[PDB]
């Protein structure tokens, strides 16, 4: 009978940003409330809990979530994020007679953008490790806010954004790969390149 | 002044079989209702003129919260069993006691959540309804883990929240 | 009403 | 902790799977659910202290078996396509509190004969990135792969790198009309430009894949499409 509702199956929000996801449920008059977080390739895990008191349930890693009897909610804030809690956020509840049997959210996808301190987009050409005919393009160092779109196309191959940390020297760099087998570099990645890269 | 008490207790059967459980309540330290497992129809029924007023949706929730104590009892006893390191062929009793004093107007005066194995007190809830208290060492295993779920919470609800309502509604009919 | 213990000792 | 087997499981319609969960907790809940996007978390069957069986939410073409305590077994005999999935195995001591395992990948087909292994290559650091930059970047490409079941990693001498690292998060169809299109992939390492410039430097491209069993019949003139491992390779270059 249960029923659990988060509104946005993605989030995106700047490192350092403020965020908050959203879970609100059937009625109940025995709310017992729930935050699980899941991080890439690994199984769910508790994240904040709620059967009763006050509503202000506070996580050690700077999460907390807030119950509201009036709005019938059970929101997840953080005041500022890191870069790690890209995860995937799931709510769930349960109720009186059924306390071990929750109800799970769809969840939310959470991606965290770094903060690129110094831009430096460009375009350059990769060659394969044995046959050297066949290449493969690359578009790097551009900042979160660009965005990259598929193929036009449909024979020629690209490949969403993609953020890498060399954290032997805390460095973080976004990445999109372009392929097809009448292709060069500046052909491909038809929408909204920043004009100051180099070819 | 009044106050509202549910004592709940389960006696497992030797070998094969299924534990014999019993739920009663009191307000003002008068029985209003009963359930058995035992009777051909286990069901929860009133011990007082008054309850007899509660429509049947009632009963048979409540019924449900029974039969959802039943196996909670069973597996509880199996685990005591396991702690205290003894014969799987022993007859056991596992009980829980559970209320709320509440005082002349209304408000919330004392909260109880107790549980005993086998005559002796197993562990209980403390006056500020968030430490427990451990007769043993084997409590003392039951308790680490219930401050880490955080029991006394989820007790806490019923206690300051259904407890009190239901108390004052069962007032209302004498 | 009675409540239930849920919680596993 | 609670551990799950297998980790990676293909089969085909009619087959017979069997998940095994174990926990080292002594919790008396277990539970299994099965994550699908669009659904999210959806319990199978769970179960309450040794021999209990209860019926989840989505119980058809599943049964369960509650051996042990630390014991539950998911239960698949005639494999569907639509039981394709990602399994987890949960336990719970506690309301609404579970201890998750880190997931089992099944994948059913339909037919055998659109199943392939990935084609592996490693592409070289571009000069101009060098120059600029003063690091390189190792681009791996994995094409015309099915099903979507594979693992990519990068090992440079000997060692697996999780630093520098960025494997796409969800590979993309080679041609998108086709239901059973075959699947790329891409990744990238990103290493210090001066440690790419030396010869003694190996860097190594792996991709695990999951396909036909050995013991699963075959009847098509051409290399049997097993799991394994296909790796690119690449060697530092001064110049």
């Amino acid at each position: 009978a249960q029923s659990v509702t988060q509104p946005d199956a993605r989030v995106t929000v700047s490192e350092g940003a403020s965020l908050q996801l959203r879970c609100k449920y059937s009625y109940s008059a025995t709310p017992y409330l729930f935050w699980y977080v899941q991080y890439p390739r690994q199984g769910l895990q508790m994240l904040l809990k709620y059967y009763s008191g006050d509503p202000v349930v506070q996580g050690v890693n700077g999460f907390e979530a807030e119950f509201s009897k009036s709005d019938s909610s059970f929101h997840l804030r953080k005041a500022s994020v890191h870069w790690s809690d890209s995860a995937v956020y799931f709510c769930a509840v349960s109720a009186k007679g059924t306390g071990s049997k929750l109800s799970f959210g769809k969840g939310a996808k959470l991606t965290v953008s770094p903060n690129i301190q110094n831009p430096d987009p460009a375009v350059y050409q990769l060659r394969d490790s044995k046959s050297s005919d066949k290449s493969v393009c690359l578009f790097t160092d551009f900042d979160s806010q660009t965005n990259v779109s598929q193929s036009k196309d449909s024979d020629v191959y690209i490949t969403d954004k993609c953020v890498l940390d060399m954290r032997s020297m805390d460095f973080k760099s976004n990445s999109a790969v372009a392929w097809s087998n009448d292709f060069a570099c500046a052909n491909a990645f038809n929408n909204s390149i920043i004009p100051e890269d180099t070819f | 002044p009044h106050s509202m008490r549910y004592y709940e207790t389960a006696t497992s059967r030797r070998g094969l079989g299924e534990p014999r459980y019993t739920s009663v309540g009191y307000v003002d330290d008068k029985e209003f209702v009963r359930f058995d497992s035992d009777a051909e129809n286990p069901r929860y029924e009133p011990q007082v003129p008054w309850m007899e007023q509660e429509g049947p949706e009632y009963w048979e929730r409540i019924t449900q919260i029974a039969k959802g104590q039943e196996q909670w009892f069973r597996v509880n006893l199996r685990t005591l069993l396991g702690y205290y390191n003894q014969s799987a062929g022993g007859t056991h009793t596992l009980q829980w006691m559970y209320g709320c004093d509440v005082g002349s107007d209304g408000r919330l005066l004392r909260g109880y959540e107790q549980f005993a194995y086998d005559g002796c007190d197993y562990i209980a809830l403390n006056e500020d309804l968030r430490t427990w208290t451990a007769a043993d060492m084997a409590a003392q295993i039951t308790r680490r883990k219930w401050e880490q779920a955080g029991a006394a919470e989820y007790y806490r609800a019923y206690l300051e929240g259904e407890c009190v309502e239901w108390l004052h509604r069962y007032l209302k009919n004498g | 009403v009675p409540y239930m213990a849920e919680f596993g000792m | 902790a609670v551990t799950q087997s297998p980790r990676n499981k293909v089969t085909v319609t009619g087959g017979n799977v069997t998940l095994s969960c174990r926990q080292t907790n002594s919790h008396n809940y277990m539970y299994w659910y099965r994550q699908d996007t669009g659904h999210g978390l959806r319990l199978i069957h769970y179960s309450y202290g040794a021999g209990n069986l209860q019926i989840g939410d989505v119980p058809d073409g599943y049964k369960a078996t509650r051996t042990t305590q630390e014991d539950f077994f998911l239960l698949l005999e005639l494999a569907s396509p639509s039981q394709t999935s990602l399994y987890f195995c949960a336990s719970s001591d506690a309301p609404g509190q579970l201890y998750f395992g880190e997931g089992s990948k099944l994948t059913v087909l339909e037919d055998l004969k659109n199943v392939f292994p990935p084609e592996v290559a490693v592409f070289e650091p571009s000069e101009a990135e060098i120059s600029h930059t003063q690091k390189a970047t190792l681009v791996c490409l994995a094409t015309g792969f099915y099903p979507d079941h594979v693992e990519l990693s990068w090992w440079v001498n000997g060692k697996e790198v999780h630093s520098g690292v960025c494997t796409d998060p969800q590979p993309l169809k080679e041609q998108p009309a086709l239901n059973d299109s075959r699947y790329a992939l891409s990744s990238r390492l990103r290493v210090s430009a001066t440690f790419w410039q030396n010869p003694r430097n190996h860097f190594r491209c792996q991709v695990q894949f999951y396909g036909l069993s050995e013991n699963d019949e075959w009847t098509q003139d051409r290399a049997k499409p097993v799991t394994q491992i296909v790796s690119a390779e690449a060697w530092g270059r001064a110049d």
